[PDB]
Order: structure tokens, then C-alpha cells, then sequence
RNA sequence: UGGGGAAAGGUUCCAUGUGAACAGCGGUUGGACAUGGGUUAGUCGAUCCUAAGCCAUAGGGAAGUUCCGUUUCAAAGGGGCACUCGUGCCCCGUGUGGCGAAAGGGAAGCCGGUUAAUAUUCCGGCACCUGGAUGUGGGUUUUGCGCGGCAACGCAACUGAACGCGGAGACGACGGCGGGGGCCCCGGGCAGAGUUCUCUUUUCUUCUUAACGGUCUAUCACCCUGGAAACAGUUUGUCUGGAGAUAGGGUUUAAUGGCCGGAAGAGCCCGACACUUCUGUCGGGUCCGGUGCGCUCUCGACGUCCCUUGAAAAUCCGCGGGAGGGAAUAAUUCUCACGCCAGGUCGUACUCAUAACCGCAGCAGGUCCCCAAGGUGAACAGCCUCUGGUUGAUAGAACAAUGUAG
RNA sequence: GUGAAGCCAGAGGAAACUCUGGUGGAGGCUCGCAGCGGUUCUGACGUGCAAAUCGAUCGUCAAAUCUGAGCAUGGGGGCGAA
């Protein structure tokens, strides 16, 4: 009862477009249906609305993320970094 | 209360005056 | 099994003409046209719809009498009352947070 | 139709006092997946 | 048109400048009967189950305005 | 021949820009004595969408100095920015993401957005999803800014500018292919129509300087000088080299 | 091939009469000819507001007819009071034009009848909105501007200047589910009609209740008590819960739901009696239930999709703030009930198409919408039927070749 | 008509994980009416109904589908999936 062998979420495009665009849209899609816990209610609901908008379905609150994810690896490691310096320089 | 209510309430009761002042 | 028609000049189905199908008492079906449906006011902050307020057309507003239009309390449309119960406890403690700040700096910082 | 009448028949169980939350829960699971597949099933399912 | 409750508000009703006229509907059927009357902007209705308050009432009410009894099959002013 | 197909882009008569769905134009606040010597405070109210742009707006409500009124404007939100923040504006301002602060008050590292190239035109660099510019050095005398731009280029620019911290937000977003004709051609329709894209050999000799002929080629050299007269410049304009990347790029 | 509209046509609409011409044959008939008649509005539209866009003003070009420019390097405005009398003062100031939708936004009318030709307009009955004027009833006040409920809130009233905040106007496509109106279907009863060699407690038709008000209810949501793991509640579709579930008791948005007025006095169906006409008259009836993946419209809670997130303005309401004004014998700036007057201008006939529009024409062509019965059947497929509408396209006799279609 | 994610129940395994039955209703998917278009018969007519029509057979049919009114671009100029 899997309905599939490897396809998995991108199988609604059929026999069109080529297995590697396939994969490679596949891959990014999953992450964008995906449900993520709130960071402030602490709730499992959140989801996107637009291109880089992210709301909680519990506390109302929306956040402005990245495109596809609710952080990016490059913006966390710059806040983290401007954590870091502020404080030692400052203190 | 917007200002044409208001408006002829005024002008309503400036008149009321006016015939007391006759009146007198 | 009698077929209907329009009572006016529009014949195009435009979101303002809106038809009802009634029988008369003179055995024939007719169509009587309505209005559109009012909407319920909003909260200012959550923006929920208030209860005890009824929901009519802008215009219709002007002809109902004041009680009917609002509850006896402080912010009386526009707000639900839990946005009220928040302002009130946000305004005593931000206020008394201002007084022990403001308190606190001629003795710690101006004893010289 | 089949789950609206096991779910009034699971109520009417519960209101009336023949069975528990417990059992309940557990059987409303059950009625869910494609386990009873009618009426008399069902009610011997509970009998047993 | 509205209903009124009781007996009481009637003769103050009846007893306005504007009371044009008035009228008696009887149903024999339902055993029923029926005060009407006409201001400029409302007719008033009273609905009475039993007869013996219909004359006195018929008698208390001023003489003034105008009381009709509704003839059967109402017709314009042309002939029939 | 007529007149070639990107000389009629000029006339603005079919190929102008659809503004029907845009509320505001992303701007900072004025420059002002407030801003200049201290710092205010404003609430985020709200996380937008606005049809034809990436990089979702934000807006924010602040106090009026001189008079009792308040004042809307629209600005674009980093990544992390949520509703509900006091964002601070001013000389004085604390170093976190998401405040406005003059340029010069900055350690070395820090990533802006939104610069202005002059005090007072309300943003400038850097203001599309996911690209940042950043500072290199400081001139405390003489004052001007070293700063990097996203597309590796290198400027010089006066002390007083301002940014705003942190990152763009949007991410990746060309990430994924459109992989469908259908999502294009909406991306380019609602901002201007250029969807059709018709290639100079297939076109008439009348039409386009690439013609027509019996096989479907130019004919020609396809770089064009820099200095050519209007209705020439189609193809490879001022190329200095050409083919494929191999080596590293000496420019920087 | 029915009943009505937008664009377009302009008397083609109705009555009476008729030699010639037209209606590719005839004609006593006609969308033809001649003589007369016919289109009534405070509630239906235009009139109001803005959209893409167009044109004045301040300015700059061009020998010039004129081009750009729409808040731009402009000294660009409006609110109140008292004086016999306008002519004297006192405040605010960032901004300051017009045109543009009979399918966008929008204050208000329903039923029955009536003419050869018009009616949501005319007549009868019963209502509503706006603008403008005034008096009674009731309410409040000597504690000067109302009471009740812990609460969600309630009631026939129940002060609010400058300025400011908010809501409604105000919005995508698709998928299944639930409530309501109309249509369709089945059973019983009262009337009338069709069939009968034989059968059929048989087949068919009518059995209706408007706008506008009163009263009792109907998803979501919200409030109070109490504190959950042997975890619980629960949708067709797994969401909800110590940021307070189950359970018990309440408040509220939403009638196209039940009853009462309007309203049986209406409309409809039978019977019986006069009888030139003018005219009629008198008797009865106008009910009770059921069913559903049924068709159509509407409302509500959910779900999916986007590098596509799906108008503006006029107009209307509540609040924060506290300017001014006002009684103890009456005063009253009470959004409550009743009561007085008025609501200007233009379109309204008819067709909307195998004859009223455009194609040289009474042309097998083209041209934007609303309503949508029974049977078979998965079905707006094909075929037969009911309401309604036609029987109009030059005809008569015979059946060779060659043809067009089957 | 076919049946993508998500969800429910049962079975196997030391584990990592793997099987079975339902639920659900996605796709510039598919058969096929109205609409839109116009491949073949090189059919009919070809001083025709018609200065481009008629019949049978065909392509697509929930999306780059069809369409009304108002506005903008004017001749060496416009517009053009060419
Ligand atoms: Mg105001
Ligand atoms: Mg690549
Ligand atoms: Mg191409
Ligand atoms: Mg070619
Ligand atoms: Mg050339
Ligand atoms: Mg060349
Ligand atoms: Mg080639
Ligand atoms: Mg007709
Ligand atoms: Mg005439
Ligand atoms: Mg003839
Ligand atoms: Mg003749
Ligand atoms: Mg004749
Ligand atoms: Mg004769
Ligand atoms: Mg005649
Ligand atoms: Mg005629
Ligand atoms: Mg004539
Ligand atoms: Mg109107
Ligand atoms: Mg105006
Ligand atoms: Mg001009
Ligand atoms: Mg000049
Ligand atoms: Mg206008
Ligand atoms: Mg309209
Ligand atoms: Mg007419
Ligand atoms: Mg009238
Ligand atoms: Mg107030
Ligand atoms: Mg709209
Ligand atoms: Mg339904
Ligand atoms: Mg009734
Ligand atoms: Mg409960
Ligand atoms: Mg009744
Ligand atoms: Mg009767
Ligand atoms: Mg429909
Ligand atoms: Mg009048
Ligand atoms: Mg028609
Ligand atoms: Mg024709
Ligand atoms: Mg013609
Ligand atoms: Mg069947
Ligand atoms: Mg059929
Ligand atoms: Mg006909
Ligand atoms: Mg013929
Ligand atoms: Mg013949
Ligand atoms: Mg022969
Ligand atoms: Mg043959
Ligand atoms: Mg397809
Ligand atoms: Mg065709
Ligand atoms: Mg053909
Ligand atoms: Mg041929
Ligand atoms: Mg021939
Ligand atoms: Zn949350
Ligand atoms: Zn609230």
C-alpha cells in the first residue's frame, strides 16, 4: 500500500518533463507542504501563505522567511555571527 | 451624531430662541 | 411547471441582480428581486465579528436607534472585550514598570 | 452511509451505558479502519 | 398592520383625530370576529373568540367615526 | 526595411508596466533632526505580498514628532522580521536585525540592506530576495564608506548614508525550475508583456538586421561596436571577449 | 419554431377601408396603400462616485496651425457669530479642477383588477425612503446628563465641540458535505371530465397566500464552575486540548423556518335560478401526510493551487478625548411612540430575427443574455410525449436516359 | 475513466525498516455533449442560399479555454507565439 516505488509527492506530473526535473522539483516541493512548530505558541501549525510568508494557524503571528523554508542556513549563521560580535565588542 | 443631524438640531433650536426672544 | 422572467431592464446575471422565485396568491410564480447581504462589523485588533450587533447594508445604518448599535462598555463597537481586558492590564503594569524606573535613578545614579 | 451508522450505534452505546470510554475509543478507531463491515458484526464484536 | 394585545388600548386608539373609520368582519366558520380600524398610517386589528364583548364594545366606542360590517363580495363602483 | 522590434519598446504605448495591484512604493522615512540625533520607535503591523516583486513588504507604524497624527510608509522586510516588532530608527539605535541606523555607525562584518547611495533617497543597493551588500572599511577623516556589492563590485560611499540590518528575505527562489510554460508567462505578464520571445534568423529581412536567406543563419559578425547607430544594436553589444567560461574572472 | 431583454431599427404597434404597384405563382390576406388612435413613475433607469483614460489652470518649446505638462521651481483655500441693515470681527490651513459605466459601487412598492393598443406608472387596498417643518404622550433631573446581570450582554428613550483611531462599501479558481425556497414523485379525501365487448376502489385537472411587521427558534463563536495518561472529544475528508479538553449551565451574528396580522373581503373550481339587453342573483369547496447520491438557486463550516495572492471612490456607523449648555417648580441638544408638508427633468409603443439588425433583398450567412416538464437512459446523448407555437417556403399528372442523397 | 501527497487499521523484523486492505481526490491527464476550430472525401453548388455556403467524417473541451462593453497604439507608421 505505497502506491509507488521512488516518485513519491512529484507523480502528478505524469510522464512529462524528464525524471531529472522531476527530481530536482520534487526534492524542493516536500519541504514547502510540510507543517513546522511555531517558534513563540510552540504549536505544530504553521504554514505558508506567500513566496515568503509563513503564519501560525494558532497565536496569528506571521513571519517573513525564505522562499521554500522558514530559515536559511546563510541568515542564521549572520545572526548567530552579529550575536557574537555585538557582545564582545560591546561587553 | 453626524453634522447634518447635528447641523438641524442647532439651527432647530436656534430658532426656538429666537421665538422666545419675540416672545419676551 | 410555469417558466419565469426578468422584472427589469438588466438581463445580465451581475452580482446585483439578485431573484427570488414566489407564488402568489393569484396562483402564478413570479420573481422578486432582493438586496445584497450585510456583512457583521469586525474587532479593530483580533478581528473577529462582535456579538450583539446585527449585520445590514451601510445606509441602513443611519435609521436604528443607538442602544441597538452598540454594548454599555468602554469601547463599545470595534472592539471585542478581550482586546479590552488586555489594554487594561498592558496600561497598569507598563505604567507602574515606568515608575519604579524612573524611581530607581535618583537614588542609584544622583547620590553624588 | 456505513459510517454514520456505526458512529450512531457507538454513541448510542456510550450514552446508554452498555460500554466505557475506553472500549469506546478503541472501537471508534476501529469502525475508522475497514474492520466491520455491518451492523451485526459489529454489536458481536462488542458481545465477545 | 399589527396586532393589539388587549381591549384596553383600543378605545384610546378609536378616540384619535385621525381614526377615519372602521369596520366588523364576522367569520361564522371559525367563529370568529374582527374590530378593524383605519388610521392614516397603520389598521389596526382586534381579534375576538367570543360574541357577548362585540356589543358592548360596538356601544362604548365614540359615535363619531364611521363603523361599516364588510358586505359579502366586495365590488368596484362599476356594476357587477 | 521597418522599424526593428526594440526600438518600439521605447514609445510606451502597449509595453508600459501594469500598476494596478501595487498599494506603495518601498521607501525609508524622511531624513530628519529625530533620526539624526537620537532615535523613535515604530510597531510592525503587517507581512505583505505586492503582485510582480519577490522580497515580501512590511508594514510599519510610527509616531509623528510635531503634530497628533501618525504616518504610514512601506518597507521591505528582512528574513526573521515578524509582527509585532518595535524596529528602531535613529544615530542611537541598538545593533540588532531589522533596525535603521546610519552607515557609519557599524562594525566591520555586518551585512545591510536597502543602502542609499546619497543621504536622502530612500534606498538605493542591495533590495532584492537574498542579496546583501557589505562594508570593508571606514575613513574617519575625510568620512566615506568602503562597501561590496552583490555583484562583486567595489564603491566608495558618504558616511551619513543609511541601511537597514540583516538580509533580504525570499531565499532561493530561483531555485526550481518554472518547469511549465503557464507560471512564466504569469511572472512576466503581470509586470509587462515580453513573454513571446521570437528569434532573429527565423524573422524577415525586412524585420530584423538578421534576415532571412535559404538556411536559417546570420550571415554576420554577431558583436556590434559600442558606438552604432539607433536600429543596429541587436546581438552581442561591446563584447570584450566571447564563448564559454573556462578560467577565472580577472575582473573584480 | 415557447415566454422576455442589451446593441441596432423608428411607428413597423391598434382599428376601419382599398383602384394601381410589391409579397420572383394567385390573393378577398399583409411588416404594402389610405384615414384616425396609442407610450402617464418620490420607489424601475439616466441623474451621484470613481477605474483604464481624456482635457483646462501654473510653467516650458515651436515662424506658426499648436506640442509637453495634471501637483509639477505657483502668493492656488473655508468655517462660525453679532449687528435694524450686507458692509464688522474670530478661528483652521500639507493640496489645490472637470469629463469618463443603462453589465462596476448605490436611499425607498407589493397584490388584485382594468384597455382594440400602456402599466411594479392607471384604479382599489396595504407600505416604504429622503428632505423640510412642529406639538402631545412617555423618559431624565434638587446626588445635574438611566437601570439590571459575576461574566459573554440586555431595554422603547438615556448630553458630547476641535482633533484622532477602526469597521462596513471591498472582491481568485476549484472539490466534496450540511440547512433553506422552488420544481419533480408517491398515498388518502372532496368536486368535474375521458374510457367501458371484457378488466380496471381506474385515468386526468383545481386544492394558492405577496411586500411590510409582531412573537418563538436555527451552524460558527463567546462566558461561568471544574482540572484531564488506562489520554479524551470528533469529520465523508485528523484536527482540537493545562495558552484549560470532556461535562453541566448561559449570551450572541445569521429566516427564503413555525404561528398571528395583511387575508379571504382576494383569486380559483362546481351547482342552481331568472332573462332581450341596461342586467344579474343565491348556494357550497378551496384539505391531510410521506420520500431522495433527484434538478435549479441561495446560505454556512472545511480543504487544495500559485516565482500567478486575485480594484478604487462617493456615502454611512461606533469609539478615545472633554469644548459648550442646562432644573425645583419646573427645564429638556431624549438617535422612543404618535402627529404636519413636499419630493423637480428625460426614456416607457413594437421586433430582437429561416420577414422588423448587418450583408445592394422578405438572403439556408453573421450577432451578447434570463427561465427550463414526463418516459427510456450514466447523462443538457439519441428517440416519443405534455404546456406553449406553427401547418409558412409556386402547384397538378406520369416514373425514360444521365444525375444528387439513402 | 485513471487515482498523486496526507490519514486509519492489520501483519513481519533484534533493529534499520518492509508488506496488505481502506480513506482521500492532485494532474497545462483521458473518453465524450454545447461552444470554438476547419484534416479528408481533393463530395454538393460553382451566371450558387452565399463575392467562401451546405452535408457526412474530424481537432480540443476546466486550461496557453470562449466572449461582451469602455480605453490606448495611425501609413515608411502601428501590431505580429513570424
Ligand atoms: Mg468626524
Ligand atoms: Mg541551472
Ligand atoms: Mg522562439
Ligand atoms: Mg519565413
Ligand atoms: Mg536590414
Ligand atoms: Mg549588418
Ligand atoms: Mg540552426
Ligand atoms: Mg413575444
Ligand atoms: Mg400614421
Ligand atoms: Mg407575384
Ligand atoms: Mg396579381
Ligand atoms: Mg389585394
Ligand atoms: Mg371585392
Ligand atoms: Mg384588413
Ligand atoms: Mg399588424
Ligand atoms: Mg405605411
Ligand atoms: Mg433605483
Ligand atoms: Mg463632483
Ligand atoms: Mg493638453
Ligand atoms: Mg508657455
Ligand atoms: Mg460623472
Ligand atoms: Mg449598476
Ligand atoms: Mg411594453
Ligand atoms: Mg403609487
Ligand atoms: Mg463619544
Ligand atoms: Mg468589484
Ligand atoms: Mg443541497
Ligand atoms: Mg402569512
Ligand atoms: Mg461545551
Ligand atoms: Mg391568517
Ligand atoms: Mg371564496
Ligand atoms: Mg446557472
Ligand atoms: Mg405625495
Ligand atoms: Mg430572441
Ligand atoms: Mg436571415
Ligand atoms: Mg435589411
Ligand atoms: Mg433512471
Ligand atoms: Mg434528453
Ligand atoms: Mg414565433
Ligand atoms: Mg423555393
Ligand atoms: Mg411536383
Ligand atoms: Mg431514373
Ligand atoms: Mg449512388
Ligand atoms: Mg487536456
Ligand atoms: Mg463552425
Ligand atoms: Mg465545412
Ligand atoms: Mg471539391
Ligand atoms: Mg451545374
Ligand atoms: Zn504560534
Ligand atoms: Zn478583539
Amino acid at each position: 500500500s505505497k502506491r509507488t516505488k521512488k516518485v513519491g509527492i512529484s507523480g502528478k506530473y505524469g510522464t512529462r518533463y524528464g525524471a531529472s526535473l522531476r527530481k530536482l522539483v520534487k526534492k524542493q516541493e516536500v519541504t514547502q507542504h510540510a507543517r513546522y512548530t511555531c517558534t513563540f505558541c510552540g504549536k505544530n501549525s504553521v504554514r505558508r501563505t506567500a513566496v515568503g510568508i509563513w503564519s501560525c494557524k494558532s497565536c496569528k503571528k506571521t513571519m517573513a522567511g525564505g522562499a521554500y523554508t522558514v530559515s536559511t542556513p546563510a541568515a542564521a549563521a549572520m545572526r548567530s555571527t552579529l550575536r557574537r560580535l555585538r557582545e564582545i565588542t560591546e561587553a | 451624531m453626524r453634522a447634518k443631524w447635528r447641523k438641524k438640531r442647532t439651527r432647530r433650536l436656534k430658532r426656538k430662541r429666537r421665538k422666545v426672544r419675540a416672545r419676551s | 411547471p410555469t417558466r419565469v422572467t426578468y422584472r427589469r431592464r438588466n438581463p445580465y446575471n451581475t452580482t446585483s441582480n439578485r431573484t427570488r422565485v414566489i407564488k402568489t396568491p393569484g396562483g402564478q410564480l413570479r420573481v422578486l428581486h432582493i438586496k445584497k447581504r450585510g456583512t457583521a462589523p469586525k474587532c479593530g485588533d483580533c478581528g473577529i465579528k462582535l456579538p450583539g450587533i446585527p449585520a445590514l447594508r451601510p445606509r441602513e445604518y443611519a435609521t436604528i436607534s443607538k442602544p441597538k448599535k452598540t454594548v454599555q462598555r468602554a469601547y463599545g463597537g470595534s472592539r471585542c472585550g478581550n482586546c479590552v481586558r488586555d489594554r487594561i492590564i498592558r496600561a497598569f503594569l507598563i505604567e507602574e514598570q515606568k515608575i519604579v524606573k524612573k524611581v530607581l535613578k535618583e537614588q542609584s545614579q544622583a547620590e553624588k | 452511509r456505513r459510517q454514520r451508522v456505526l458512529r450512531r450505534l457507538l454513541v448510542k452505546y456510550r450514552a446508554s451505558g452498555k460500554i466505557d470510554k475506553h472500549l469506546y475509543h478503541e472501537l471508534y478507531h476501529l469502525a475508522k479502519g475497514n474492520t466491520f463491515k455491518h451492523k451485526r458484526a459489529l454489536v458481536e464484536h462488542i458481545h465477545r | 398592520p399589527q396586532e393589539v394585545s388587549d381591549i384596553k388600548k383600543f378605545i384610546e386608539i378609536c378616540r384619535r383625530k385621525d381614526a377615519s373609520s372602521a369596520r366588523i368582519k364576522k367569520n361564522p366558520k371559525t367563529q370568529q370576529i374582527k374590530f378593524k380600524v383605519r388610521c392614516q398610517r397603520f389598521l389596526y386589528t382586534l381579534v375576538l373568540k367570543d360574541s357577548d364583548k362585540a356589543e358592548k364594545l360596538k356601544q362604548s366606542l365614540p359615535p363619531n367615526l364611521q363603523i361599516k360590517d364588510v358586505p359579502k363580495r366586495n365590488k368596484r363602483k362599476s356594476s357587477a | 526595411g521597418r522599424v526593428i522590434r526594440n526600438q518600439r519598446k521605447g514609445r510606451g504605448s502597449v509595453f508600459t508596466a501594469h500598476t494596478r495591484l501595487r498599494k506603495a512604493p518601498a521607501k525609508f522615512r524622511p531624513l530628519d533632526y529625530a533620526e539624526r540625533h537620537g532615535y523613535i520607535r515604530g510597531i510592525v503591523k503587517e507581512i505583505i505580498h505586492d503582485p510582480g516583486r519577490g522580497a515580501p513588504l512590511a508594514r510599519v507604524v510610527f509616531r509623528s514628532p510635531y503634530k497628533y497624527k501618525q504616518i504610514t510608509e512601506t518597507f521591505i522586510a528582512n528574513e526573521g522580521m515578524y509582527t509585532g516588532q518595535f524596529i528602531y530608527a535613529g544615530k542611537n539605535a541598538a545593533l540588532t536585525v531589522g533596525n535603521i541606523l546610519p552607515l557609519s555607525s557599524v562594525p566591520e562584518g555586518t551585512v545591510v540592506s536597502n543602502v542609499e547611495e546619497k543621504p536622502g533617497d530612500r534606498g538605493a543597493l542591495g533590495r532584492t530576495s537574498g542579496n546583501y551588500v557589505t562594508v570593508v572599511g571606514h575613513n574617519p577623516d575625510e568620512g566615506k564608506t568602503r562597501i561590496k556589492l552583490p555583484s562583486g563590485a567595489k564603491k566608495v560611499v558618504p558616511s551619513s548614508s543609511r541601511g537597514m540590518i540583516g538580509i533580504v528575505a525570499g531565499g532561493g527562489r530561483t531555485d526550481k525550475p518554472l518547469l511549465k510554460a503557464s507560471r512564466a508567462k504569469h511572472k512576466f505578464a503581470v509586470k509587462r508583456n515580453r513573454w513571446p520571445k521570437t528569434r532573429g534568423v527565423a524573422m524577415n529581412p525586412v524585420d530584423h538586421p538578421h534576415g532571412g536567406g535559404n538556411h536559417q543563419h546570420i550571415g554576420k559578425a554577431s558583436t556590434i561596436s559600442r558606438y552604432a547607430a539607433q536600429g543596429q544594436k541587436a546581438g552581442l553589444i561591446a563584447a570584450r571577449r566571447t564563448g564559454l567560461l573556462r578560467g577565472t574572472q580577472k575582473t573584480k
